[PDB]
């Protein structure tokens, strides 16, 4: 199934149902809409590792990698699922005949 | 006709602000749509930026090899009606 | 509905929904107006998270994402929704004929 | 409104109506306007941060991106906002007839 | 077995078999399945380890691989059976002879 | 008013009117006398922030920005409004007729 | 014995005699099926050392090369082995006398 | 006044008025004079800040920045005033006619 | 004897003296023999050295040269040694004489 | 002496006494043999220095560079020792007369 196929190629349960069928709807190659669902999950940083990614309280201390980090993953994988489909959909080079009438 | 003539190509940074201010041109692409033609008497000299380019697009020869497939076309001619 | 796809988009709860038209009449294709969103939004980092990235206070210790990643990501973002708003507007190479009436 | 926009593009509550008026009027479009403000704001980071941008007192501690980071980003701010109404008023290449009279 | 050999050129149990099937029939070359099932293993990372690369509790302190370098790797990966696909899939240069009817 | 532009240009209560005259009267347009004042305003940093860019006394700590990054900071203001001047005082190409008499 | 040399080139005991039978059969010469077989083995580092790699608790500290340097080892002695191969294979470049028919 | 003028260009308080008319007399372009003067005040620096530019007593910690950065920033003043007095004298590119004798 | 320049080649007991004589057969040159060998024993690092670079344990603290290092160095000793091989099997330039029979 | 020349070309008795001779004879330049040597001596360190190049223990503290700095002095010695021995047996370029017999 397209649907499932899609959220294996990204985060199974961060999205609700109706936008995966929106990019399913929006792009019919299926990689071209992992990719931006990834583009659309790497959006999501900013709320929670972007306000906060290295506290400490006490003796707690806990590191995450900074924003800029984790979007550029995201983002890698938003090109390498665009580059996926692009070659898919890639055709190697053509020699082919000509021909004009005459008289 | 179409390529004897040379076409003169400007690189222009901002090619509207030029069609603007030498032409006098405000809206370039409705004087495109309406077939409005640009009038230069010939002797003209060129200011431009330091990145700003400009040169002749000219052929080496437009007609290309139909002179000698005339020829023989004329030779088969009158060949053909053994003509002296 | 182009608001909810926008607001998906351009994450939401930040601009109020009149804007969020005004966006939508600059350009049709969503993606630019979700470009311009991005950055106008990106424009609001400095009051929602202020250029104090890092303070202790007490036991507290707290390490939030600088002002200029936070910017920087927000722009790379708009950059790639202007990229997919041309090259969904973009048309590949031609080659047409061509003819002058003659006599 | 022009003056609600642009105070929308350029961060609201640091400069009043008058010089809004100002900017509205030294040019036509409202993003050169914009990143014209953007600068004219980045300017009011010498007293902000200049004088202190990371501070300690006690256990309390303090940090702040430096004077030349916020400034980069606003004058990235800027930029964008040239950028933008380049962009705005830029048009395609063209090619045209030419005719000169003769006899 | 070809999915033997699969759960071995891609580590078990991150999977199951019910993709691995599906990854084989994506494409014959077992190599390219490989490098497309390395990929999707790459995107497991956001749960299996997370951003919390390093964190002390206690006396306890602990440094984990940051999510950016384990999905580094796992493209490498993808990228090094990939090219072994070609490589396989790869043949040398060629000089034919050509021919054209003629009386 | 040039005069109050010219402050809000460059930051009031710093210099007297006299040399904001002054520097109207040296250039007509108002941002090269801007990128002037802004230069001559970049020259007091040496006073009223000094070289001390950080100090601690007793529990206090203060990082003040270096005198570096600040002179770096008008410089670069300066060279904006110069090159503001410039654009505004700046001109496209053009291509104009040329004749010699004869007879 | 090709089966005890594979086990010196590639690092004994990691790997059960079964897939070194099945490297043998895949490549025909032994250094290739080294490269595969290194290139297999630097998978392991993922569970190794890429969820922990450096830890303390109480005084004892104890700090491992990270995944990245081990992967990266590991990839130089693939190619090492490959670029081995290709030698043994290469052979160098030739001049040779070339004749066609003719009445 | 010419002499106000320069110790407004210049920081005062560390040139007696002599030198002062000195450097005026030699060079008659106030810039000259300007960027002169900034070297040589740029000269003082082995004094106050070579044989000491960053001490701690007890508790109390003062920074300040180096000789190569404050002699850095003179240099960076005394070449903008060179550069300014430069494009004061510059004078745009001519074409000019050409004509000689003969009978 | 050649074993012994090659156990001099390689410190002694990091390979049982038999192997040596395939180093050996494998090539008459004993320089290639060394540098197969070196390479050899670099793979050996991981048994006898381990990722475990740095520890420490009560008052002790030792610090190993890392795997990566190591390798490195191995590798390093066998390009030697394959240069010297090649510079002892290389010849100079020639020029000779050509020459077709001819009636 | 040739021995004790070479003794003192290389660093003195790390090695016993036959391995000299059997350099010695490998090569008669004495240059060429103390490059061998150095880079044979240069493999020593693997023990000494591979193994604990920095330990601390209570508050005894030693460190000593890495064995990449070593190897890489010794290899610059053997390099150096090399080149000596090129620049030994280099001559200059030359221009002789031809002449081919003739009737």
């Amino acid at each position: 199934e397209k649907l499932r196929l899609l959220l294996n190629d990204k985060d199974k349960k961060s999205f609700t149902d109706e936008e995966l069928n929106l990019f399913l709807e929006e792009a019919d190659c299926i990689y071209c809409a992992a990719s931006q669902g990834w583009i659309l999950k790497s959006l999501q940083y900013e709320n929670t590792v972007g306000e906060m990614y290295e506290y400490k309280v006490g003796q707690e201390t806990y590191k995450s990698s900074s924003i800029k980090d984790l979007v550029s993953v995201a983002y890698q994988n938003a090109d390498k699922f665009k580059d996926m489909c692009t070659n898919k959909k890639e055709k190697g080079s053509f020699m082919l005949g000509i021909s004009t009438e005459f008289e | 006709k179409m390529h004897s003539t040379p076409k003169l190509k400007l690189k222009l940074t901002d090619v509207a602000s030029f069609l603007a201010h030498n032409f006098g041109v405000e809206d370039p692409v409705k004087f495109a749509k309406e077939g409005g033609k640009i009038n230069l008497d010939g002797h003209e000299i060129l200011f431009l930026n330091k990145d700003e380019e400009a040169e002749f697009v000219e052929v080496k020869s437009a007609i290309g090899d139909a002179k000698e497939l005339l020829k023989l076309l004329f030779y088969c001619i009158v060949d053909v009606s053994e003509t002296p």
